[PDB]
DNA sequence: GGGAGTAATCCCCTTGGCGGTTAAAACGCGGGGGACAGCGCGTACGTGCGTTTAAGCGGTGCTAGAGCTGTCTACGACCAATTGAGCGGCCTCGGCACCGGGATTCTCCA
DNA sequence: TGGAGAATCCCGGTGCCGAGGCCGCTCAATTGGTCGTAGACAGCTCTAGCACCGCTTAAACGCACGTACGCGCTGTCCCCCGCGTTTTAACCGCCAAGGGGATTACTCCC
């Protein structure tokens, strides 16, 4: 449970940083948490059933980057 | 003339199966055989990637289940593979 | 003299072809262009006529989602007029410009 | 006789089979997987002629024109998200004026 | 790497646990997944950041995030 | 040229459709230069597979493969 | 004695041209509302410091499950007969585009 | 503010062309049988994924505080929209030459 604020502040901070952001608001997190959420949520639904295709429980790294090749 | 291969008769079978009173145009009707060319394309080859990618020469029926679970979103691809599967209970149920 | 005042033709002209599906670039001009433009690859090419009208078709809808992209970027500064930098904006947010 | 009436389907199985076999998609292919592939067709062919018909209906029209196919696709949430990248030939777009551009007198 | 990657694998098993239970994973398999999430919020940031410029602004705004992905092309 | 047969009223009912009400005096020519850009990647893909299909004259089927390789498919011509 | 080179052609579509003409782009000008610059302010954000906490490193213990090999059996490739669905040519009549008159409905401003 | 007025929906009549049934061919889907091998299933091994514990120490949390700039207001001026009038080329309809792959006859050779 709740384990979206392990993203935490100055991990965002440090995100903000590496792509040339000066100045954060502070509605700028739990956008950023939500974002990332949605994100996961899209790569983790292929990578759960490219491994229930291969009659598997462990989700190995193939099947990682066979789900962010079908994003692109 | 040369024969060309379309789903014109099948698609309006499926309309008149549907909406007993409504026709349909020929422009419509190129646009609804394009809408199912490239949706068996893109299936296809979805499925073959699947097949080539755990080492299997067979295109099956569970190829054809991951590759819809896969590029359908949301309750239409539940409801997708419900109608596929009972369709295929009942063909190999058939006699 | 009767004179609207300005904007009340801007909407009705935004409705009436958002209503419309006729192709709104002319045939021929398209046709000078796709030919002029063709000529420079290859020599000696020729055209059909269901190809020129794809091509009109791919155009319409490439600059039809151009402009709504143009005009969001319009409105997110607190502007109404469309501006080149607007355009530029929308073109590298897609990544079509490097 | 035929398999598509013992699927029970309007969708022709023969044909998509020997699609599939043309394609070069895999060097074998299975015995219900054309089955499968004719019923989801079948089925997307369904929701969209749905929504193209009550779409024509809508405007007090008797047939299918590629608007009503444009307004149908771009009305249902699934259907656009399926249909993002693809563009409909004399379709035109759907009637949308954003709030501020309205003359707030 | 910037995010912690004990925090990041509680999320992800948090996330997956709702799709399927009794799940395992590769540490690779996480590994990849900070990386393309690491690597997907930098790029929206740098975009966001064109944006809030283009606003005539220094400090980023939530309307700067949802400008950039509608303009992207997500939902 | 004849990239000014795009003229100033069809650029105009162009941002009519998308819901744009006032336009400024330099949107045309930044317009015409990002439809020459993409007319011209549209054509270059089309002429290399009408090449490699070895024939003199390019089609609708084509360019249909022309578009779907952009990742901008269209529907209503034969594809 | 049957396969093969050469030519005319019946179409099939493409490109170029020629006259009219008519919608439609093009030019011009008033003016109004919107883009742009400047200023005031007050609040929200960056920085600093004490402090708490949980990540990280190491170390061990255990076992589910990936991964590979053997055997065979059901299942798909493939070939000959064949025959009914599905293609193409033809004909028609109703749905829809269009013209025209009229009532209705936004818009401006005194 | 309500009348003028211009745009817009609505209803009726006309007509014209393509949506859709019907007939006939034909060729690819269906039946039946044979054969070779792809993977279904069991079983064995042994790697690596998970659980738990403890210590250390950099990272994060929370609060105080200055001050930088986001936002609202006001002023200016300028540039794009609305409309009227002038020029112009798209369009329609017809016509003709011609590139081009399949359709015939005409003639020749091992």
């Amino acid at each position: 449970r709740d384990n979206i604020q392990g993203i935490t502040k100055p991990a965002i901070r440090r995100l903000a940083r590496r792509g040339g952001v000066k100045r954060i608001s502070g509605l700028i997190y739990e956008e950023t948490r939500g974002v990332l959420k949605v994100f996961l949520e899209n790569v983790i639904r292929d990578a759960v059933t490219y491994t229930e295709h291969a009659k598997r429980k462990t989700v190995t790294a193939m099947d990682v980057v066979y789900a962010l090749k079908r994003q692109g | 003339k040369t024969r060309k291969e379309s789903y014109a008769i099948y698609v309006y079978k499926v309309l008149k199966q549907v909406h007993p009173d409504t026709g349909i145009s020929s422009k419509a009707m190129s646009i609804m055989n394009s809408f199912v060319n490239d949706v068996f394309e893109r299936i296809a080859g979805e499925a073959s990637r699947l097949a080539h990618y755990n080492k299997r020469s067979t295109i099956t029926s569970r190829e054809i289940q991951t590759a819809v679970r896969l590029l359908l979103p949301g309750e239409l691809a539940k409801h997708a593979v419900s109608e596929g599967t009972k369709a295929v209970t009942k063909y190999t149920s058939a006699k | 003299p009767h004179r609207y005042r300005p904007g009340t033709v801007a909407l009705r002209e935004i409705r009436r072809y958002q209503k419309s599906t006729e192709l709104l670039i002319r045939k021929l001009p398209f046709q000078r262009l796709v030919r002029e433009i063709a000529q420079d690859f290859k020599t000696d090419l020729r055209f059909q006529s269901s190809a020129v009208m794809a091509l009109q078709e791919a155009s319409e809808a490439y600059l039809v989602a151009l402009f709504e992209d143009t005009n969001l970027a319009a409105i997110h500064a607190k502007r109404v007029t469309i501006m080149p930098k607007d355009i530029q904006l929308a073109r590298r947010i897609r990544g079509e410009r490097a | 006789k035929t398999r598509s009436s013992r699927a029970g389907l309007q969708f022709p199985v023969g044909r998509v089979h020997r699609l599939l076999r043309k394609g070069n998609y895999a060097e074998r292919v299975g015995a219900g997987a054309p089955v499968y592939l004719a019923a989801v067709l079948e089925y997307l062919t369904a929701e969209i002629l749905e929504l193209a018909g009550n779409a024509a209906r809508d405007n007090k029209k008797t047939r299918i024109i590629p608007r009503h196919l444009q307004l149908a696709v771009r009305n249902d949430e699934e259907l656009n998200k399926l249909l993002g990248r693809v563009t409909i030939a004399q379709g035109g777009v759907l009637p949308n004026i954003q709030s501020v551009l309205l003359p707030k007198k | 790497l910037l995010i912690r990657k004990l925090p990041f694998q509680r999320l992800v098993r948090e996330i997956a646990q709702d799709f399927k239970t009794d799940l395992r994973f590769q540490s690779s398999a996480v590994m990849a997944l900070q990386e393309a999430s690491e690597a997907y919020l930098v790029a929206l940031f740098e975009d966001t950041n064109l944006a809030a410029i283009h606003a005539k602004r220094v400090t980023i705004m939530p309307k700067d995030i949802q400008l950039a992905r509608r303009i992207r092309g997500e939902r």
